[PDB]
């Protein structure tokens, strides 16, 4: 499937599609999360009945805040990209203020949600999302692209209890290396915090963050000011829970690795080193991404779109100036 | 405890 995958990407990537729909074509039911640049809320089509994720962002605030290349990138990448496990778009336009995409949307909410909610994660069932990561990743490196902002809150679960990947904010075609510091501070790299020019590396990094909050049910750096985070990731020392495997106390010091060049996913082996350790035996990686396999948890859904698995937010009225703001910015969106 | 927000800075 790699081998077909990279011709597709490309074909979606120059011929891109741009104002596929309208803001009057959709009835707005409740915000589902809220950014720094806007809001994501469910949306139901007028005329289909069909439920959607509209992620809405302020034109002003993304060219203010130096942010235009990023939010290109952001729905150019996605809709270019065709993986089991990312959220697909579906529509996308804009208007006088704001910047539109509407994703397929996933019922099940985040895994930060579950997570929080639980506590922890057993092995196994971490093991089984550390699983679709590690293929994604395999898939999103192959076309050279980078994907910077791995978390729980930008992993929804679906009704089959499998993970969505959203939130392309700071994907990016990375042919080489980059210099952008980005992405959440708890997850970030020793090389980004150091500006000191990092590749596909820091997404097995962030992915041994993951495995890590998702099996102890905590990051393993945080503190209160995200300057101490920054001290306690560079430190090259990271201690584990007394109930973690030692087959995960491995994978984790091998990913954890602050020298870059003895860290997993980028050695000569690539993402095989990953695939073939121990605490991945009795993974079927085929069945993984075909979804022939049971998930551990499935949510509860109550029917369509029910927004049972979100937390409440602050309602605000969607509201757009009579000005037309930054139309020469955002020309190729 | 609380949904950490992406940073740009
Ligand atoms: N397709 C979707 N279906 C269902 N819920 C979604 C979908 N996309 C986003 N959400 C929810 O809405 C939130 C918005 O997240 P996100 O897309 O990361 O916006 P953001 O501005 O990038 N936040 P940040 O991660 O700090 O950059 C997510 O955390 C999910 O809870
Ligand atoms: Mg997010
Ligand atoms: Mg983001």
């Amino acid at each position: 499937f790699l081998a077909k995958a990279k011709e597709d990407f490309l074909k979606k990537w120059e011929t891109p599609s741009q104002n596929t729909a309208q803001l009057d074509q959709f009835d707005r039911i409740k915000t589902l999360g809220t950014g720094s640049f806007g809001r994501v809320m469910l949306v139901k089509h007028k005329e289909s009945g069909n439920h959607y994720a509209m992620k809405i962002l302020d034109k002003q605030k993304v060219v203010k805040l130096k942010q235009i290349e990023h939010t290109l990138n952001e729905k150019r990448i996605l809709q270019a990209v065709n993986f089991p496990f990312l959220v697909k778009l579906e529509f996308s336009f804009k208007d006088n203020s704001n910047l539109y995409m509407v994703m397929e949307y996933v019922a099940g909410g985040e895994m930060f949600s579950h997570l929080r909610r639980i506590g922890r994660f057993s092995e196994p069932h971490a093991r089984f999302y550390a699983a679709q990561i590690v293929l994604t990743f395999e898939y999103l490196h192959s076309l050279d692209l980078i994907y910077r902002d791995l978390k729980p809150e930008n992993l929804l679960i679906d009704q089959q209890g499998y993970i969505q990947v959203t939130d392309f904010g700071f994907a990016k075609r990375v042919k080489g290396r980059t210099w952008t510091l980005c992405g959440t501070p708890e997850y970030l790299a020793p090389e980004i915090i150091l500006s000191k020019g990092y590749n596909k590396a820091v997404d097995w990094w962030a992915l041994g963050v993951l495995i890590y909050e998702m099996a102890a049910g905590y990051p393993p750096f945080f503190a209160d000011q995200p300057i101490q985070i920054y001290e306690k990731i560079v430190s090259g020392k990271v201690r584990f829970p007394s109930h973690f495997s030692s087959d995960l106390k491995d994978l984790l010091r091998n990913l954890l690795q602050v020298d870059l060049t003895k860290r997993f996913g980028n050695l000569k082996n690539g993402v095989n080193d990953i695939k073939n350790h121990k605490w991945f035996a009795t993974t079927d990686w085929i069945a993984i991404y075909q979804r022939k396999v049971e998930a551990p948890f499935i949510p509860k859904f109550k029917g369509p779109g029910d927004t049972s698995n979100f937390d409440d937010y602050e309602e605000e009225e969607i509201r757009v100036s009579i000005n037309e703001k930054c139309g020469k910015e955002f020309t190729e969106f | 405890e609380i949904r950490r927000a992406s940073t740009i800075e």
